[PDB]
RNA sequence: AAAAUGAAGACAUUUUAACGAGUAAGGAAACGAAAUGGCGUAAGGACAACAAAAGUAGUAAAGAUUUAAAGUAAUUUAGAU
RNA sequence: UUCCACCUGAAUAUUCCCUUAGGAAGGUCAAAGUAUUAAUAGUAUUGAUUGGUAAAGAUAAUGAUUAGGUGUCAACAUCUUGUCAAACUAUGAAUAAACAAAGAAGAAUUCUCAGUGUUAAAUACACUUCAGGAAUUUAAAUAUAAACAUACUUUGAAUCGGCCAAGUCUGGUAAGCAGGACUGGCGAUGCGGGAUGAACCGAACGUCGAGAUAAAGUGCCAAA
RNA sequence: UAUAAGAAAUUAUUAAGAGCAAGAGAAUUAUUUCAUUUAUAGUGAUUAUUAAUAAACGAGGAGAGAAAUCUUAGUAUUGUGAAUUAAAAGUAAAAAUCCGAUAAUAAUGGAAUGAUAAAAGCUAUUUAAGGUAAGAUUAAUAAAUUUAAUCCCGAGAAUAGAAACUCUUGAAGAAGUAAAUUAUCUACCCGUCUUGAAACACGGACCAAGGAGUCUAACAUGGAUGCGAAUGAGAAUAGCAGGAAAGCUAUAACAUGAAGAGAAAACGAAAAACUAUGAGAGUGUAGAAAUACAUUUAGCAAUAGUAUCUUUCAA
């Protein structure tokens, strides 16, 4: 009944079907990239655990470039990241002051 | 339930023929036929009235038939209703369609050289209709007309039922 | 606002447009609340009015076009089904929570449950 | 209510849509698409096995008591004594 | 004051009566029968109005009333102060009332144009189907609803003992008292809730099934 | 009369056999709906990676736990830290919880009323309207629902494909129905006056039969009927066949009407009408199915308004 009302059912519903095949292999990739990023933060997290490993000696200071890189990326979106940064940080300093009356 | 303004009952309008005459019934069905196949509005008039009851059929003299058949010739007056005859005045030649025809305006109508037609001639001639002229008589002339309302009233009295000692 | 204690109302999306018409919608044809059920008793009834497919139905009404008032007037009144109409009752306006008032775009919700 | 069909089918036709509370009160009969539809009591005129013995009845009428069936209902039908 | 089903379905105003336990005119209602129909509105908006209520005022008019200064103990003037009016009022809402938003028949323009009369005379003006007649253009002029719409005509039934509620009023100390304005109800009305109840709250009813609900509830009676 | 349809009976086999009704299922479905799960273009918060300053806060300062390797204990150095900042990671869509936004598409099981049939079903092959953040990959760039490329899928259409089933119970009594009893829910005395009665208001002990809007006469409205400037003349009455309270026939007095106004005397109706709106009939064009416009013609009924005429002191 619906595709005799409206025709445009079908074209519709393509649509639809290929968005959801679309969308769910967006967030299964994702979703690896995730695990890596995950697994990275752990290898960080479990070798600077060994700050308990040693009286205190100048307390414990722990390398700071312990996380790794997993994806890579060129230059120009290096540069790109510190720019959407800096935006975003100055949207949330636009939108606090202005509920802050 | 639901606020409506009014609730349904019977349209008070006639569809059929008044009466047990088996003539008048198979006119109603002649002319119910016609109007539903042909869609012409002059056999949705004549179906209707067809149905109206004797009251509201006024008859038509020939002196009345002869002064709108003046400058239609060549035409059929149409009236569903009886035709009396007007003696004081002649009547010419011309074809009438009507339901019934007085004993003295049949011989004067045919006298003149025309012609008296019934209905189911009318449809077999003109069944939609084309050189015919709708007549109806007049219903304001009844007598009864004149008692309605109220006798004392200052701008149309009516006609006070006569009675004990009217002056 | 006359009527206030009486109704709720709000202002509906397009997907409400869309479920009212597609599910409860009917016209008006020789009298007769006829249920729509294909373009051509639409094309018929809303013809003169470039109005030809259901969809064009749905579109007027939403954008409220040139011919809203022929379109609208076509389209008998919907009958829903029941539902919570309120938190406290149905004598209190909308604004102290209660069911009647103008609830703007949360009439969305109350017309979820009662299309 | 509106469409369609309509000399006879029949269930007072077929389809679609809206509707259905109610004291006093009203809606007489007839009217094919019927301007409400029906049940019952008694009497009068007809009809009732169509091929010249033409409704039922001593092979058990009316009535009475009940058992069942049809009808929303008024009521009707049938069995047994 | 005697059978069934179905459909529609009221009243307590107004006028008169030796009238007050009752009648006629009229309103409400039913049934019959019509008319293509200058014959839709218990609504809002825009525009021009009407009114004197609530409020407000009190050396603003008529009244009522407590004091304090200044001028010529009163008194009389003059300046402030405190409190009021159903039979006081300048001002004056909200709600309302009555118009218009294109029917001599859906507009307008142009040309021609007659009979009476007003007029000093009129070509002005008034009325005459915006007398009349002919061309061109034209469906436009808030919103919303309305063709089983609208306008009715005829005949007639019952009825005019009423009662209740209130973000109302008058008499009374007050009354489940007496009488009124507006609306909704009960009467005529069952159903769900308030234990029970003519009027309260939800909601009005052909016979049924399934669901979402309303008022209102969820320790047991009692479903949660 | 020509062609299927091709019945009943018959031959060999067995995966070897009725009708109807009730119940339970299977496959595909229509209307409504219940429960569970699942995604909903939040740029919201947290979800160990290091370091620094802190606005505030109380304290310190120099046997327990673990198989650790390190802490705890109690008899003017240091700790925590809201918030802010650096570097690393990060194209900024995982999952879980909270806060906002929603409730929709789907799936899995049911329920009430049905249906059984094939498609504007669904599926497969061809070309390609389209994919507006979002079908994908890329590039330029980017707080983008900003642009280009070539891959992918693909609506229409043409061409081909697929549905006939199982089990249980019933003349040893199925389904339904009825009667009696039981159980849960439910139920105040009928008629009447009345604003209001189950009423501490009146009539009613019980049953049968009888029991109350009828008849005559006058008028009016209305529906069916005949005739129609006439209708009636079943006015009395007079005749006919038949023997008849019935039937039929009577150029007829009269009743109502055709003429109205005036107390009466005296009178007694046309400008062969006018205006407005209005029923109906055509022709053309177009949508295109019905129907919607243009235009010619006629103007009955009804309502209202005009002249003119009869009568009246007065219309």
């Amino acid at each position: 009944a619906m595709v005799k009302l409206n025709p445009y059912a079908k074209i519709a519903s393509h649509k639809l079907a290929q968005v959801a095949k679309a969308q769910a292999a967006h967030k299964a990739q994702y979703a690896a990239k995730m695990e890596k990023i995950l697994a990275a933060k752990k290898e960080a997290l479990n070798q600077s655990v060994a700050k308990r490993f040693g009286g205190k000696v100048i307390k414990v200071k722990v390398e700071n470039n312990l996380l790794k890189a997993t994806v890579k990326r060129t230059a120009k979106q290096d540069a790109y990241m510190k720019k959407y940064d800096g935006i975003v940080k100055a949207n949330a300093k636009k939108y606090a002051e202005k509920i802050g009356f | 339930a639901i606020d409506l303004d009014r609730h349904h009952v019977r349209k008070h309008v006639s569809k059929t023929a008044r009466g047990n005459n088996a003539y008048m019934k198979l006119l109603v069905r002649l002319y119910g036929f016609l109007a539903r196949r042909t869609q012409s509005k002059f056999a949705k008039t004549i179906l209707h009235r067809l149905c109206l009851s004797r009251v509201n059929r006024p008859i038509v003299s020939t002196s009345k038939l002869a002064c709108l058949m003046k400058k239609h010739p060549e035409e059929t007056a149409v009236c569903v209703n009886t035709v009396t005859y007007d003696s004081r005045y002649p009547v010419p030649k011309m074809n009438v369609c009507a339901l019934k025809f007085t004993k003295t305006a049949e011989a004067a109508i045919t006298k003149a050289g025309g012609k008296c037609l019934r209905f189911d001639e009318l449809a077999l001639k003109a069944p939609t209709g084309r050189k015919t002229v709708l007549i109806r008589g007049k219903r304001n002339v009844r007598e009864a007309l004149k008692h309605f309302g109220k006798v004392c009233a200052k701008k149309n009295p009516a006609k006070q039922y006569k009675g004990k000692q009217t002056k | 606002r006359l009527v206030d204690p009486y109704v709720t109302y709000g202002y509906p999306t397009l997907e409400t447009v869309q479920k009212l018409i597609y599910k409860r919608g009917a016209l008006k044809i020789n009298g007769n609340r006829m249920p729509i059920t294909s373009n051509c008793m639409i094309k018929k009834a809303l013809g003169d009015k470039d109005v030809v497919c259901v969809d064009d139905l749905v579109h007027e009404i939403y954008t409220v076009g040139k011919h809203f008032k022929e379109v609208n007037n076509k389209l008998a009144p919907f009958k829903l089904n029941g539902a919570k109409i309120a938190e406290k009752n149905k004598k209190i306006h909308f604004i102290l929570g209660g069911g009647f008032g103008n609830r703007e775009l949360l009439i969305n919700k109350l017309l979820a449950n009662m299309i």
